[PDB]
């Protein structure tokens, strides 16, 4: 059920999706 | 879960509308309806599409998405460049109904104001009161140069009251998304139109937006943050969100307006589609006292009881190995300290039906 996070260390553009989405939402604030 | 938005065949998003109107006449008919609160949704869409030609600007950088070229650096474009509008042989109705003081032809400035006010019915419809706060501010934007006053105060709200469901009319939603995508890319004289259309950005992507917002808030890298999602149901959800080829990282991609432009009717990034992840994030928000999370809606199907346990431990931090250790050591159960805290927050909150705050009160109180 709960898997060990030292086991999770072995897994494969998420960083820039996170950064793009958060920045676009921050700009969209001006319009709301 | 079902339909990823990536266009596979180089075809622009497309809709079909009636026969192109004379724009002076269309303006007059539509303004008349705005004033009588008697708008025809097919006429509005035909007019909105034809008025695209008035919003020309220069593309500051090359613009491609899903293989489709929209513009090259320096091209003069309008919102019409982003999509294909097909049109039939069938003339719209174009009735004169309400007040029409204007004999002469409208200016471009007047068109843009009407376009702006019409699109703002999308935003007003999207809110399920505080509408009058929104509506009064919108009215003011569209009386303020470069826009021109063409309607009387309180007209917009009156008309909205008759158009409350327009946000799910697919052609109108399409046109809102197209205008929002245009003005997101092209700084323009009339950019303040986004006051009405901005809500199309990332529609049906609540699960993906919560996830990215959560990473920012805990102030970690995306790699480090994924380590904390160590329950076994999170694996397929996280995979689902980072399916390749979808352009989630591409500035100004059709991705950003995929739902409104009809690229998919079944978002894999919604709150339902990544329910375990969504549930966990918002149980963590609940533990921290965040009102946005306490008033969100629980995803009933995605083990909210278990997500609430993990959320207490994650909420207690704020190492991922250290958290996993505590949870196993406690047999996967919340401590009395976690429970005291969740109840302290939820029990002091104005709990909405099906909300995280209601769940917490029903479960732990």
């Amino acid at each position: 059920i709960f898997v060990n996070p030292s086991a999770i260390r072995a897994g494969l553009m998420a960083e820039e999706t996170v950064d793009l989405i958060n920045r676009n939402i921050e700009d969209n604030q001006a319009h709301l | 879960e079902y339909k990823y938005p990536a266009i596979k065949d180089l075809k622009k998003p497309c809709i079909t509308l009636g026969k192109a109107p004379d724009l002076n006449k269309a303006y007059k008919s539509v303004l008349s309806g705005m004033n009588a609160a008697k708008l025809d949704p097919d006429d509005v869409c035909s007019y909105l599409a034809a008025a695209m030609q008035f919003f020309e600007g220069t593309c500051p950088e090359d613009w491609t998405s899903y293989g489709i070229l929209i513009a090259r650096k320096g091209d003069r474009i309008t919102p019409n460049s982003l999509v294909e509008i097909k049109r039939t042989d069938v003339e719209g109705n174009w009735a004169l109904t309400g007040g029409m003081e204007l004999t002469r032809d409208p200016t471009v400035s007047e068109h843009a104001s009407l376009v702006g006010l019409l699109l703002s019915l999308y935003r007003l419809s999207k809110i399920s009161n505080y509408k009058t706060n929104i509506a009064d501010r919108i009215e003011q934007i569209f009386e303020t140069a470069p826009f021109v006053k063409i309607v009387e105060h309180h007209t917009l709200m009156t008309t909205h009251k008759m158009c409350a469901n327009w946000s799910t009319i697919p052609n109108f939603r399409f046109l809102a998304g197209t205008y929002d995508m245009f003005f997101s890319r092209i700084e323009h004289l009339y950019s303040a139109i986004r006051v009405g259309t901005v809500v199309t950005a990332y529609e049906d992507c609540s699960g993906l937006v919560s996830f990215t917002g959560f990473i920012k808030q805990i102030n970690l890298t995306a790699r480090e943050a994924i380590l904390y999602f160590f329950h076994k149901n999170f694996e397929e959800e996280i995979r689902r969100m980072f399916e390749p080829g979808q352009e989630t990282a591409v500035p100004h991609s059709y991705f950003i307006h995929f739902r409104s432009l009809g690229l998919s009717g079944k978002s894999p990034y919604s709150s339902n589609a990544v329910g375990h992840v969504f549930n966990l994030i918002h149980f963590v928000g609940c533990y921290m006292g965040q009102v946005r999370s306490l008033n969100a809606t629980v995803i009933a199907a995605c083990a909210p009881h278990e997500m609430s346990v993990l959320g207490g431990y994650l909420g207690e931090e704020f190492s991922p190995e250290a958290v996993y250790t505590r949870i196993m050591m406690n047999g996967g159960r919340l401590k009395r300290s976690h429970i005291r805290r969740y109840v302290s927050v939820s029990s002091n909150h104005q709990a909405r039906p099906n909300s995280f705050a209601e769940f917490l009160n029903k479960t732990y109180s």
